[PDB]
RNA sequence: UAUGCCAGCUGGUGGAUUGCUCGGCUCAGGCGCUGAUGAAGGACGUGCCAAGCUGCGAUAAGCCAUGGGGAGCCGCACGGAGGCGAAGAACCAUGGAUUUCCGAAUGAGAAUCUCUAACAAUUGCUUCGCGCAAUGAGGAACCCCGAGAACUGAAACAUCUCAGUAUCGGGAGGAACAGAAAACGCAAUGUGAUGUCGUUAGUAACCGCGAGUGAACGCGAUACAGCCCAAACCGAAGCCCUCACGGGCAAUGUGGUGUCAGGGCUACCUCUCAUCAGCCGACCGUCUCGACGAAGUCUCUUGGAACAGAGCGUGAUACAGGGUGACAACCCCGUACUCGAGACCAGUACGACGUGCGGUAGUGCCAGAGUAGCGGGGGUUGGAUAUCCCUCGCGAAUAACGCAGGCAUCGACUGCGAAGGCUAAACACAACCUGAGACCGAUAGUGAACAAGUAGUGUGAACGAACGCUGCAAAGUACCCUCAGAAGGGAGGCGAAAUAGAGCAUGAAAUCAGUUGGCGAUCGAGCGACAGGGCAUACAAGGUCCCUCGACGAAUGAC
RNA sequence: GCAUGGCAAGUCUAACCGGAGUAUCCGGGGAGGCACAGGGAAACCGACAUGGCCGCAGGGCUUGCCCGAGGGCCGCCGUC
């Protein structure tokens, strides 16, 4: 198919052939499995102290005093699971493998599939993104990589009728739950993904809900955040071309 | 919903009488315990059998059937064509950590083949010649007498 | 409980054709695909070549694999083909998706089931 | 340190000289233009205007600055005790704006003017 | 209708619940020895008032210098009084001063004190004098060398297993240990120090051949690095102390040469770029710390308070996180970007100085003994005949010799030189620094968020808790009455709120006081389920229900 | 064992290496494992890409008659 290239003014400037991979059949299940794995693998190992609740010589008196056979010390119950200050019976364990494996084939397939979901205006719209465009993904001249001010990228997006998505992500959610006590107080929608070729767009990265990536290593997560296909993306003339061989 | 997930409230978690799930006694012994007594059933019999030759006095033959060779003659475009001629040593994988390459005669031979290998079986030979072919024995193959 | 949205859709299409058109193979293939993946068909060229015949579409309620040799010029329809299989088959015949088969022949006529 | 616990801890246990930054306040438009800084460490000599509390709107001279509690006393910003006495209602520099500076210190004024350091 | 039963209401008790987090737990990166120059630990001191904690040491919450920092300060700790600071204090970094007594504890003794100069004790050197030096003890675990269980498993139990585990003795370092082949043995025309990781493999091997136990070569990686003596041939050409003088060591050999690319010696060729000794001496990176750092505190509404809603506007290489009277990129700290400093990498790499590598021919000059090896007995190992070690006895050759290649002997072949020595890097731990989190969230998580190894128990080894939350701001309740009264109570004052009034956020249940509805001093006990009646009921969140008649009308079905 | 999913006569990487947005992630790495041949203590030898018959589903035809994967019953082949 065709890809309409845009100049830093938002005006059409020729067009390139949309590589084949963007035609790869959308397989949300595989995508979901790749995002699941990526997220699991970055989880840290944890678990309680191996000796918690065992640091004591508490003993049970046995029969004879009308007391249940519970270990006690200084007349205070201890060690056993049912006692206060006793050991956790089946607690978290450092030894547990909390990582997930995934065949390179199955994973690359999902990357390709996520890529393809990007070129479907309906999907992108369903995924939730806000925009008033017909063609997708948004392709732009490599001159984009030279921008430096965020503000400039904004004008360009407003001209590309895609700024509305950043307006969407310009809202933080104060989460329900104690995550808050652990530094996870906030969370926000995901907006546009900027895929460049040489280096991630420094000028666009601070944009609300935006994520910047590079054609050589852009992955399933940035292509389909949360395992949801169809992320409003903007490729770079060159980026678009590199992506084709992934 | 999994089975485990439905266990809360069952009291016995499918163990039957609560007097069941205790120690190794419910298993009749630890590990292979009783493989000769109460649980002899479905355990290979006791005893020694035969012998083994030292590992380094052992020879591992890399093998391949004519059917394989034959089914991919055309596909082996990168291998001699004549009146085909193929050096098996260059076909068989594992032909390195192998003491020698041997061609076996399983399947059919629908082409005229000239095979070069360290060894051949009767069937391999009959079949390869039967299709107007020949079998060439390698220098290593010069170990027949 | 199938996970593949595609496999899922194929199966629904196979039914719609078996019901509407007079097809019976399509409904037959549908039921086998609904069954556990382990029971699905995994056929190599050697078997297709042995029992197929020209002008009779070969239907594999599974996947076709490239072991062996195929010379007959037949049309094979499967859920999927390994890359080698689809290459060997198009050299002497035609590899076709079950979704195309359902469209070029909703009546499921002159078809042979191989597994 | 992105972790809330550590953030709060380091703010509460910061040594004395590291608390000066906790008693900083925005500078009036004029002042910001004059010294090229957005804020300054409120001193017991500056004049300041209340932008947020129940006293928002009022102006007065900064009477005291407590580094430990990171709070300031502004003249006339007080509370009526039961006995009738009038005591100061501590204010967080964050709800205050400096409109006039006490520059009797060579050092302070120097810092203010230079463009490589802030006071 | 007393005693009383059930439910609720108001107040209480209690401290669950929800919310919060100054603490934990775990992972990850960095870093890493201290001590006779008296450590670590402890004791007792030290403040204007000072009991605990922290700091500090008779110069006692401190003294000095340099740098940073800045108008405030006088630790936790917010009182009273007083004081310090522009003579630049507080506070931070580095360096320095001081640094009681016990304590390895070292003049001697002792429950932290005492008696009349002291390296006590054991050592090396020695001016043979404690003159010059060493050792001792600590440390989270990691490391190395020794000593070495049992419960348990084998459904009993002995060999075996648990397990060379637990525990004990000795000792090093920041890492230890190992290490340049008398190796390997995909047997080769092959590999080429050593750890470690992945694999090889639960393979080979062991085993009442039961239960169990269990490698290696090789391969892929990490990191890479190779050397010095003994001797032959020389023979005082040498080394240590001392500024020097002078002394000591050393023919029982200091020093030269030399170390399987064998060497020496004799005759030659060529040459040095190997090696060894010493000089110089980083970049980058990484960890930590620091400087600078953009943009609203505008309108109306609600509110005690805007960080809320609606409206207008702004930054962004910065929309991580925190604070601020409620949901904050733009109010404050910070964050991106840039920059600086210290530490580690490392006395390493690079550079350079000196030395001289190597080759031919001749020469039976040299080349580590209770050893190699055999036998008895034990232990250990996967090691089987073929592991490693200890003990007792026996015991060899001399490179023209010797050892190894998984039984012994002889021959061949291949590899390789034991009985002398050193050796960076890659790996272990987590005290210390910092970071992180689908971990816990105050009966959890550490025993310990609090006085925590605290209070408290035991003669002692040792054992060992519980206790978090006023409010935006103390505005922490003046004045008056009462009272034995700084108690308590009444009235009153503050605040959005006192039912936020002090162990004070919320405030469950069990349960208590008072009270409302129902029952009740002639009556029977799983306390209810389903039916149906009495009595009782503010709104809200349910709105149905009753009777005449009439329509429909299954099974059944009359007078 | 089973369900789902990727690849298929193959399949998967391990330690580790490079990149980077720096525990995630992209690329590399097939050492090695299992599968592709078995039988035999060992020496050692070394198999049906189909020869026959029933017949389900399905297909075909002129509507019982053919073709009949899978399945079943035999033959035949490797090896001890
Ligand atoms: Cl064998
Ligand atoms: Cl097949
Ligand atoms: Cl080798
Ligand atoms: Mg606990
Ligand atoms: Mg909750
Ligand atoms: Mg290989
Ligand atoms: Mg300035
Ligand atoms: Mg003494
Ligand atoms: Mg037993
Ligand atoms: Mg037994
Ligand atoms: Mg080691
Ligand atoms: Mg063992
Ligand atoms: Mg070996
Ligand atoms: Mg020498
Ligand atoms: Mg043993
Ligand atoms: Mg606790
Ligand atoms: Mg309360
Ligand atoms: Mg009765
Ligand atoms: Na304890
Ligand atoms: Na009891
Ligand atoms: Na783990
Ligand atoms: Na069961
Ligand atoms: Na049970
Ligand atoms: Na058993
Ligand atoms: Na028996
Ligand atoms: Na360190
Ligand atoms: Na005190
Ligand atoms: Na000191
Ligand atoms: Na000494
Ligand atoms: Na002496
Ligand atoms: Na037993
Ligand atoms: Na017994
Ligand atoms: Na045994
Ligand atoms: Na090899
Ligand atoms: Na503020
Ligand atoms: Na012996
Ligand atoms: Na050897
Ligand atoms: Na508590
Ligand atoms: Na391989």
């Amino acid at each position: 198919m065709q890809a309409t290239i845009y100049d830093l003014d938002g005006n059409t400037d020729g067009e390139v052939d949309l590589p084949d991979v963007f035609e790869t059949p959308v397989r949300s299940d595989l995508i979901g499995k790749a995002v699941r794995a990526a997220q699991a693998n970055r989880k840290q190992d944890y678990g309680s102290d191996e000796y918690a609740g065992l640091r004591t010589p508490a003993e049970s008196f046995g029969s004879g005093r009308g007391q249940a056979h519970v270990p006690k010390l200084d007349g205070r119950a201890r060690r056993v699971p049912q006692a206060v200050k006793g050991r956790s019976a089946h607690p978290p364990k450092t030894e547990k493998d909390r990582s997930l494996d995934l065949n390179d084939k199955e994973r690359q397939l999902a990357v390709r599939s996520a890529l393809a979901a990007t070129a479907d205006a309906d999907l992108v719209a369903d995924r939730g993104h806000e925009f008033d465009r017909d063609e997708v993904p948004v392709v732009v001249s490599d001159d984009f990589e030279d921008l430096v001010k965020t503000q400039e990228v904004v004008s360009l997006l407003e001209a590309l009728d895609v700024h509305a998505d950043i307006d969407r992500a310009d809202e933080t959610k104060i989460k329900a739950g104690q995550g808050s006590a652990r530094g996870r107080k906030y969370r926000r929608p995901a907006s546009i993904l900027f895929v460049t070729s040489d280096e991630p767009s420094t000028a666009a990265r601070n944009l609300a809900g935006a994520d910047v990536a590079t054609a050589s290593e852009v992955n399933t997560e940035d292509l389909a955040p949360g395992g949801a296909p169809g992320r409003l993306t903007v490729f770079t003339e060159s980026a678009l071309a590199e992506v084709a061989e992934r | 919903t999994s089975k485990k997930k439905r266990q809360r409230g069952s009291r016995t978690h499918g163990g039957g009488s609560h007097k069941n799930r205790r120690g190794a006694g419910h298993r009749g012994g630890r590990g292979d315990a009783g493989r000769d007594k109460h649980e002899f059933h479905n355990h290979e019999p006791l005893g020694k059998s035969g012998f083994k030759r030292p590992q380094k006095v052992q020879e591992e033959a890399a093998t391949i059937d004519v059917r394989e060779i034959d089914e991919n003659v055309t596909l082996l475009a990168a291998d001699d064509v004549a009146e085909f001629r193929v050096d098996v040593r260059d076909v068989v994988e594992e032909a390195d950590d192998a003491d020698y390459v041997k061609v076996l005669g399983a399947g059919q031979v629908r082409h005229e083949l000239t095979l070069i290998a360290d060894d051949f079986s009767e069937g391999a030979r009959e079949k390869v010649e039967g299709a107007g072919g020949s079998v060439e024995l390698t220098d290593l193959g010069e170990e027949r007498q | 409980s199938k996970t593949n949205p595609r496999l899922s859709s194929l199966i629904a299409d196979l039914k719609s054709a078996a019901r509407s058109s007079g097809g019976a193979v399509w409904g037959d293939v549908a039921e086998r695909l609904e069954k556990p993946r382990r029971t699905h068909a995994e056929v190599n060229l050697g078997r297709i070549e042995r029992y197929a015949q020209e002008d009779e579409t070969v239907v594999v309620p599974g996947k076709v694999l490239g072991s062996g040799v195929l010379q007959k010029d037949v049309t094979v329809a499967a859920v999927d083909f390994s890359g080698t299989a689809e290459t060997k088959i198009d050299q002497v015949g035609e590899a076709v998706s079950l979704e195309q088969a359902i469209e070029n022949n909703p009546e499921g006529s002159h078809v042979r089931v191989i597994r | 340190s992105k972790q809330p616990d550590k953030q709060r801890k380091s703010q509460r246990r910061a040594p004395l000289h590291e608390r000066h930054k906790q008693v900083r306040a925005t500078l009036s438009a004029d002042l910001r233009e004059e010294y090229g800084q957005r804020n300054v460490r409120v001193n017991a000599g500056d004049t300041v205007e209340v932008l947020r509390g129940d006293f928002a709107g009022e102006e007065g001279e900064v009477i005291n600055v407590d580094l430990d509690k990171a709070v300031i006393h502004v003249e006339d910003v007080t509370l009526e005790k039961t006995d009738g006495e009038e005591v100061p209602r501590p204010l967080d520099t964050s709800n205050v704006r400096v409109t006039d500076l006490d520059l009797e210190d060579e050092k302070r004024e120097a810092r203010l003017e230079s463009e490589d350091d802030s006071a």
